[PDB]
């Protein structure tokens, strides 16, 4: 099975911080990753497919970018109703394989 | 030996593009005065239907094709593919058959002074190329004298020289002293009577006689019972 | 060629030695199906098709009778009586680009599998929905050809691989391709176990006085038994003496 | 217009059986790449498996043998047959779309 | 899966009426001696019914 773990698991942020996570992949996946937001008590949300095309209906101060064999999230802004969990799941290869999750909270 | 030869002194079409047909295989004759005829053409339709066969020499080389090629009503010359080769005063004689998708040819060519009628005498008409066509050929057509000949399964008598060439040979089905000859296997035989074959009076009708009965065999009552 | 767009390439007419392709330790996967991997020189077909497409490494194992995938049912669909070989070996250095290759595409969404042997090039936007697309993408709208992105940095099962395909078929029609058999240096004046082209025998082999027809191959004594023959490989014609031999 | 609804989820004992419904709207799920997918609670999420729209079906390494998936094709539901419960397999199952989108269901309990 | 029944999955020739062949030695397909390693045209002789 393929190998993948993301870093940190959690962290705390104030409104409108600069948020920065990683997502760490031991074999190189060229573009299949994707973004997901569980909100606690509802499915996770599809944001950022192909790790660099934006979903519809996703606002833009979601952002993924590629950094060699690791996939870096963006967030411009945090806001209070952003509070849910950050997984990356690479797309392709069979498992397809989804991460133990980011959580970040406000405080 | 048993194969596809010509029978002596038998029927052959005299020409001056009819489509004829393909029966057993084809002995073709041609007398050329100025390179008139310039190649044939092997199928079954030959209307872009299905592979048909195209050698065309175009006076520099012979051109062999198998492709399903779009032929016009009337092919003349002025002045999906498997396979493709690019190689009166004259006689040239040609030999078509098509077994086990085997297209054999075998040719003879000879100078000639007489142009009234095809020479008498003898002559062996050696292979050159053999195609692996695998095709059905039922008709043909010849692209521009000449004559058509046909070919039938009979046993033949061969007279080799020293040289390995046929110099003549016996015809067993044109009359009883060719069967003499290929009976005692001597061109030449002695005085006395021998046996050759066997008289049958063939028949000429066929008859089926079965009872008349309207009446049908209750198979239904057996096959679709309700209860076995 | 992309892998939904193969080329087919018909082989036919020459000789072929397949010797040198399994004795050539380039190809990281060499597998036959239907037939063993050595003696191909003695086997005769009457065509053969040469498919060639690059995937990637994870793919590989997908060409295979019996087997699915994404390139088995949208790609390339091999039959379950499929006879033959794949030729497979990794095409990182040839088809990797710095920043990532789109020139190969691959077909994803179709709504049936492909049947055997199958080549679809359509490029018709796919219906995912009720919808109709229009030739706009859109939602439920899916452009059916997507970008490998083929990296020189990437992993052993994303790295392209460059996959040929042979296939081997046979009809009633004289096979138009066959194997090479190793012919050893010709022997002379000795009792030797020989074979040809159409005949074996034994006996000494002597040269001879006959003089065969350019398209003569064999020769033929009274008594339908073989007294001459002409090498396959040399315009020489040979004598079969039989072997020295009587009671005690 | 667009929205999947999930039933069928309940209590199970070990080494039962149970089956799982997916209806949806709006879209033709034979066209497109359908998946189960269980988050067991404590802990991330984690695939199970996916089927093809020509009908190829494949499954996680710790399902073999024991679940099936499959769709009716008139009412448009699609389904995941699973025997032989076992206690890690307690999770809150939903039904997605593989790709061009994502689409989640409201989810359903299965408790062993 | 059950892996304990084996058959002999490849051998150079032909086995003679009533003969019983246990060994062990790592198939040779090539011109390349294997010694005892698995590999490229060096196969374990036994395969596994499953
Ligand atoms: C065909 O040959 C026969 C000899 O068997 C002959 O009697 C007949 O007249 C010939 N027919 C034609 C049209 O030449
Ligand atoms: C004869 O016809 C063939 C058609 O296949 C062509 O390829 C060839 O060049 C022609 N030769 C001449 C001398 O016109
Ligand atoms: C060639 O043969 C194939 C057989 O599958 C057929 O589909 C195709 O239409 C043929 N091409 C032509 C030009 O007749
Ligand atoms: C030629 O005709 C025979 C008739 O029995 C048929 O079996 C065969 O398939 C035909 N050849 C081709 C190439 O179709
Ligand atoms: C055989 O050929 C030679 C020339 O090669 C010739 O002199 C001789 O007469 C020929 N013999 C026969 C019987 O044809
Ligand atoms: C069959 O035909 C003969 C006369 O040919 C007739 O007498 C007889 O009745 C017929 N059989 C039946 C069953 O009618
Ligand atoms: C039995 O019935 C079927 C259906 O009508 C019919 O096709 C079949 O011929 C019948 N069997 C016999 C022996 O008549
Ligand atoms: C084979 O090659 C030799 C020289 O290498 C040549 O003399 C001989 O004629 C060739 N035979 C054929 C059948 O091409």
């Amino acid at each position: 099975d393929i190998q993948m773990t993301q870093s940190p698991s959690s962290l705390s942020a104030s409104v409108g911080d600069r948020v920065t996570i990683t997502c760490q992949a031991s074999q190189d996946i060229s573009n299949y990753l994707n973004w997901y937001q569980q909100k606690p008590g509802k499915a996770p949300k599809l944001l950022i497919y192909d790790a660099s095309n934006l979903e519809t209906g996703v606002p833009s101060r979601f952002s993924g970018s590629r950094s060699g064999t690791d996939f870096t999230f963006t967030i411009s802004s945090l806001q209070p109703e952003d509070i849910a969990t950050y997984y990356c799941h690479q797309y392709d290869n069979l498992p397809l394989t989804f991460g133990g999750g980011t959580k970040v909270e406000i405080k | 030996t048993q194969d596809l030869f010509l029978p002596f002194f038998s029927n052959v079409t005299w020409f001056h593009n009819p489509v004829l047909p393909f029966n057993d295989g084809v002995y073709f004759a041609s007398t050329e005065k100025s390179n008139i005829i310039r190649g044939w053409i092997f199928g079954t339709t030959l209307d872009s239907k299905t592979q048909s066969l195209l050698i065309v020499n175009n006076a520099t080389n012979v051109v062999i094709k198998v492709c399903e090629f779009q032929f016009c009503n009337d092919p003349f010359l002025g002045v999906n593919c498997t396979f493709e080769y690019v190689s009166f005063k004259n006689l040239r004689e040609f030999v078509f058959k098509n077994i086990d998708g085997y297209f054999k040819i075998y040719s003879k060519h000879t100078p000639i002074n007489l142009v009234r009628d095809l020479p008498q005498g003898f002559s062996a008409l050696e292979p050159l190329v053999d195609l692996p066509i695998g095709i059905n050929i039922t008709r043909f057509q010849t692209l521009l004298a000449y004559y058509v000949g046909y070919l039938q399964p009979r046993t033949f008598l061969l007279k080799y020289n020293e040289n390995g060439t046929i110099t003549d040979a016996v015809d067993c089905a044109l009359d009883p002293l060719s069967e003499t000859k290929c009976t005692l296997k001597s061109f030449t035989v002695e005085k006395g009577i021998y046996q050759t074959s066997n008289f049958r009076v063939q028949p000429t009708e066929s008859i089926v006689r079965f009872p008349n009965i309207t009446n049908l065999c209750p198979f239904g009552e057996v096959f679709n019972a309700t209860r076995f | 060629a992309s892998v939904y767009a193969w080329n087919r390439k018909r082989i036919s007419n020459c000789v072929a030695d397949y010797s040198v392709l399994y004795n050539s330790a380039s190809f990281s996967t060499f597998k036959c199906y239907g037939v063993s991997p050595t003696k191909l020189n003695d086997l005769c077909f009457t065509n053969v098709y040469a498919d060639s497409f690059v995937i990637r490494g994870d793919e590989v194992r997908q060409i295979a009778p019996g087997q699915t995938g994404k390139i088995a049912d949208y790609n390339y669909k091999l039959p379950d009586d499929f006879t033959g070989c794949v030729i497979a070996w990794n095409s990182n250095n040839l088809d990797s680009k710095v920043g990532g290759n789109y020139n190969y595409l691959y077909r994803l969404f179709r709504k049936s599998n492909l049947k055997p042997f199958e080549r679809d090039i359509s490029t018709e936007i796919y219906q995912a929905g009720s919808t109709p697309c229009n030739g706009v993408e859109g939602f439920n709208c899916y452009f059916p050809l997507q970008s490998y992105g083929f990296q020189p940095t990437n992993g052993v099962g994303y790295q392209p691989y460059r996959v040929v395909v042979l296939s081997f078929e046979l009809l009633h029609a004289p096979a138009t391709v066959c194997g090479p058999k190793k012919s050893t240096n010709l022997v002379k004046n000795k009792c030797v176990n020989f074979n040809f082209n159409g005949l074996t025998g034994t006996g000494v082999l002597t040269e001879s006085n006959k003089k065969f027809l350019p398209f003569q191959q064999f020769g033929r004594d009274i008594a339908d038994t073989t007294d001459a023959v002409r090498d396959p490989q040399t315009l020489e014609i040979l004598d079969i003496t039989p072997c020295s031999f009587g009671g005690v | 217009e667009v929205q999947l609804v999930e039933s069928g989820g309940g209590l199970v004992q070990p080494g039962g059986s149970l089956r799982l419904s997916c209806a949806a709207s709006g879209f033709t799920v034979s066209s497109n790449y359908m998946s189960w997918v269980r988050q067991a609670p404590g802990k991330g999420l984690e695939w199970v498996s996916l089927i093809y729209s020509g009908g190829s079906t494949y499954y996680a390494d710790s399902v073999k043998g024991r679940f099936t998936i499959s769709r009716h094709n008139s009412k448009n539901t699609l389904y995941l047959q699973m025997n032989s419960l076992r206690a890690e397999d307690t999770a809150v199952y939903y039904c997605a779309r593989i790709y061009g989108d994502y689409a989640w269901g409201q989810g359903t309990l299965v408790t062993v």
